[PDB]
């Protein structure tokens, strides 16, 4: 809570790495929640002309 | 003990009602980070480039690295490097460059 | 490929634009208010 | 237009009002004529109100001064050092009387767009959001597809 | 069906008006009857005196209230 | 100084000597940094969450780009925490006693 | 009595003078600057018009992913808020989405509790049978 | 949203309808002393 | 019993306590509250409160702008009565729908009255030669949140 500016800067736009197994998924649904975490529309910081976008890797 | 929500992550949420009806109160402490639930801090500490033979020369091997590129093969490093495009990287003309604000305001 | 001949919606063959559940509903709403009305209007 | 003119946040001069009030009218100066017809306004406005103004509001320097001018103007300098002059050419007295209040209760601060209606120091009372906020923490902190 | 809206004081989209219950504006509200709410007024406290006219409100379930905000 | 920071002022060198020197006065053994979360260790711009514990208890936690600077940042919470200067304090009574 | 413009300058500059910041001739040329000027004023209403829709998605969508983050959809959050009579636009939601993370926490249990209390009650079917936070409270 | 409730339960299908949030005195002094009435 | 993909609803079975649990942990959890803000260990407290039409979320000594204009003069001192929400670190309260005024207690200084910057609402219709600009200049104040306090009346 009580942070420096430009750590909590860095915690509040830091990048996230999530995984997601595609093994008998639906391409369909496992596009739905990887387009949500590209576009960090899962963040309540989110905005458009900010660059918040997270990272996703499917296996 | 019971909540709509595990109080899991970083606080333990507790609902209540006034007796009169007409408040709602919510105790929320907040959770620490058990002990159980964390690693150490690795650390790398490594020198390869000492010499015995001269620790002057030796500290000077650990400085004198460099490189130069041309301007795709930086542009692609970065782009690699963060995740991005190439079209990010290029430079910008004088019409662009000369309408930036030199002082834009700041809040807090 | 597929061209809708004339305008969109004035021609011998307009667009085959169905209707939706969501009209449906707003139509079967309107019929219920219109039916108190009606009832409201009766004595 | 926001990008055809300048912008700045809502800020306070000095933060004011926090501890105490202070007017950030510090001079009013206003230049009229005797003879000029224009400055009936401003002569009725010095000869009726100026005087209870003054009395009303201590901490503002009143300056009148009568000359062979044709346009009546009022020059307000504030605290901020920040100088706005407007004219009273051909304006009743009740229209002098609103403009002199309007500057004695405005805060000398450039009158451009401000992006935001709000303005508080650290709005991050009982923490701010980050990714790691809301998710819990695992065993020994592994990563998904870690083995130990 | 403009002019019937018109003669009813309905111009005001989403206002509440009140009107009798005798056929004469039945008759109208038959014709127009597509495109209006009609309900019952409900009166639980009575007709509102002179002495409680500045203190009366209309609830959206369609009573209205003599005694409204007592202090 | 309504918004600010007692360090932006302070300007201290050495945020985990002073913790632990302070933690000396009050009876309290040593602090332990702790790796509490991260996201990415390979990539640019890494992030690390750096925890202080004392008897296997957090007292403060910091972000950082690296280890090494959440836990200075770790260290810095701390000490605010024990100084008492903190975001969430009581704001500064303007009255007339 | 020959009549000619002698502020031909001033009145050209009133016009010029919020277009210098444009590309190209429409910045110079006058003839070329008073259409550009025109649809840039009717682009400044329509966007004024637009600004507040814009807002309130943007605050919708943060909502939407503040309540994803505690496993809770957007719609029955809104509804069992509103059911318990808190009256809080999104604005304010956002705001403390954003800033209080345990206040918007509280506020998801909440809803979550309505929306099991009602549940509940629809299975039920139970007059007597009421839950403690779906009671409604009159004005005082 | 939420009109039908509100509806259903007897307020104001909008809750700036005659509701407390509306009705009652926005701000008063700090002296207690009654603000001068709304125009609305 | 037979168990089928949809014998059973797709969602985990809900358990609520019973009421006579529920009301007696509502008792202890708000008296615990009102035990914390009669020993005062609550260090900064926002506030969403309704004022002039809308909703501002509010911390001690903070800046709020108001598009209409007030009856007051600059420097006097307005107690909020529209209290929507108060919080803190660690307890909040929930007005239904407002908080009492007995309970918590919002005073804001008038600093400035003054009137927006210009702002331009141009009409234009294509080849019927209609133009329309208007230039509108709204009176403004700004308000300055000293203090937010919340007294132990809380049963
Ligand atoms: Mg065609
Ligand atoms: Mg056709
Ligand atoms: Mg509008
Ligand atoms: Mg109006």
């Amino acid at each position: 809570s009580s942070f420096s500016k430009a750590p909590q800067q860095w915690a509040t736009f830091a990048r996230v790495w999530y995984l997601l197994d595609g093994k008998m998924q639906p391409p369909g649904k496992l596009a739905a929640m990887a387009s949500v975490k590209l576009q960090g529309l899962h963040k309540p910081v989110y905005h458009q002309l900010s660059d918040c976008g997270d990272h996703v890797v499917i296996m | 003990t019971y909540s709509s929500l595990p109080d899991d992550y970083n606080c333990k949420v507790e609902l209540a009602l006034t007796s009169d009806g007409r408040t709602i109160v919510c105790y929320h402490p907040s959770v620490d980070i058990p002990y159980e639930h964390t690693k150490p801090i690795p650390r790398p500490d490594p020198v390869h480039n000492i010499e015995e033979t001269h620790d002057l020369v030796l500290k000077t091997r650990l400085e004198e690295k460099g490189e130069h590129l041309e301007q795709g093969p930086m542009i692609e490093q970065l782009s690699k490097m963060f995740f991005t495009t190439k079209h990010r990287w290029y430079p910008r003309g004088q019409y662009h460059r000369r309408r930036r604000k030199p002082n834009p305001p700041k809040d807090r | 490929r597929n061209r809708i001949p004339g305008r969109q919606w004035i021609g011998k063959h307009r667009r085959p634009r169905p209707v939706s559940a969501q009209a449906k509903q707003n139509m079967i709403r309107r019929l219920e208010t219109e039916a108190e009305n009606q009832y409201w209007l009766s004595r | 237009t926001a990008r055809g003119t300048a912008s700045r946040f809502l800020t306070s001069v000095l933060h004011n009002g926090l501890g105490r009030y202070v007017q950030q009218l510090q001079r009013l100066s206003f230049s009229l004529s005797r003879d000029a017809p224009s400055s009936r306004g401003a002569r009725e406005f010095v000869e009726r109100e100026v005087t209870d103004f003054a009395r009303r509001n201590p901490g503002v320097v009143i300056y009148v001064n009568p000359r062979p001018c044709c346009v009546p103007r009022v020059v307000a300098e504030y605290l901020n050092g920040a100088v706005r002059e407007e004219s009273i050419h051909c304006k009743s007295v009740e229209e002098i009387a609103a403009l002199v209040q309007k500057l004695a209760d405005q805060s000398g601060l450039d009158v451009i767009r401000i992006r935001k209606p709000f303005h508080t120091d650290s709005p991050s009372i009982q923490g701010q959001w980050h990714p790691f906020t809301n998710k819990p923490t695992t065993l020994g902190g592994l990563r998904p597809r870690e083995v130990q | 069906e403009k002019d019937i809206i018109k003669m009813l004081g309905l111009e005001k989209a989403h206002t509440p008006q009140v009107h009798k219950n005798i056929p004469s504006v039945n008759a109208k509200l038959k014709v127009v009857k597509h495109l209006i709410r009609i309900k019952p007024l409900k009166l639980p406290q009575g007709l509102p005196t002179e002495e409680d006219m500045a203190n009366t409100c209309l609830k959206s379930n369609g009573e209205l209230v003599v005694r409204w905000l007592l202090n | 100084m309504t918004g600010k920071e007692l360090f932006e002022m302070w300007t201290i060198t050495n945020p985990m000597g002073l913790l632990v020197e302070e933690l000396k006065k009050r009876k309290i053994s040593a602090p332990e940094s702790r790796l509490t979360r991260q996201s990415g260790s390979t990539t640019a711009l890494p992030v690390y969450f750096v925890g202080l514990y004392c008897d296997r208890k957090l007292i403060a936690e910091g972000p950082g780009e690296t280890v090494l600077v959440a836990e200075e940042e770790a260290a810095r919470v701390a000490l605010r925490k024990l100084f008492g200067f903190t975001e969430n304090r009581r704001p500064w009574d303007y009255s007339k006693p | 009595l020959r009549s000619r413009v002698t502020d031909r300058y001033w009145r050209v500059q009133e016009v010029l003078k919020h277009a210098r910041h444009f590309r190209g001739r429409k910045n110079r040329c006058y003839r070329l600057a008073v259409r550009a000027v025109t649809r840039a004023f009717v682009k400044c209403t329509r966007a004024r018009r637009l600004k507040k829709r814009s807002l309130r998605t943007l605050w919708i969508n943060r909502i939407t992913a503040a309540s994803q983050e505690h496993g809770l959809k957007y719609p029955a959050f809104i509804i069992n808020l509103i059911k318990c009579q808190v009256e809080l636009n999104r604005k304010v939601l956002a705001d403390l989405a954003i800033y209080e993370p345990k206040t918007f926490k509280s506020l998801a249990a909440l809803a979550k509790r309505r929306r099991e209390e009602g549940f509940a009650a629809a299975l039920g079917d139970g007059k007597e049978p009421d839950g403690i936070f779906s009671r409604v409270v009159q004005h005082r | 949203a939420g009109s039908q409730w509100r509806l259903q339960q007897g307020f104001a299908a909008n809750p700036s309808g005659y509701g407390p949030l509306t009705e009652l005195p926005d701000w008063s002094y700090a002296d207690g002393r009654p603000a001068p009435p709304m125009k609305g | 019993v037979p168990k089928t993909s949809l014998g059973s609803p797709p969602w985990p079975d809900i358990v609520l306590p019973d009421p006579v649990e529920e009301t007696r942990h509502h008792a202890e959890v708000v008296g615990q509250v009102n035990e914390l803000i009669a020993a005062g260990r609550y260090g900064r407290l926002f506030a969403v409160v309704h004022f002039a039409g809308h909703q501002w979320k509010v911390t001690a000594e903070d800046l709020i702008l108001i598009e209409n204009e007030l009856d007051v003069a600059c420097g006097e001192r307005i107690r909020l009565e529209k209290v929507l929400l108060v919080g803190a670190d660690n307890f909040t309260l929930l007005g239904k729908p407002l908080l009492g005024k007995e309970l918590v207690r919002v005073e804001a200084t008038v600093i400035e009255k003054t009137e927006s910057w210009p702002k331009i609402n141009m009409k234009f219709q294509k080849r019927k030669n209609y133009q329309r600009k208007r230039i509108t200049v709204n009176p403004q104040t700004v308000l300055r949140i000293n203090s937010i306090e919340i007294a132990p009346c809380l049963c």
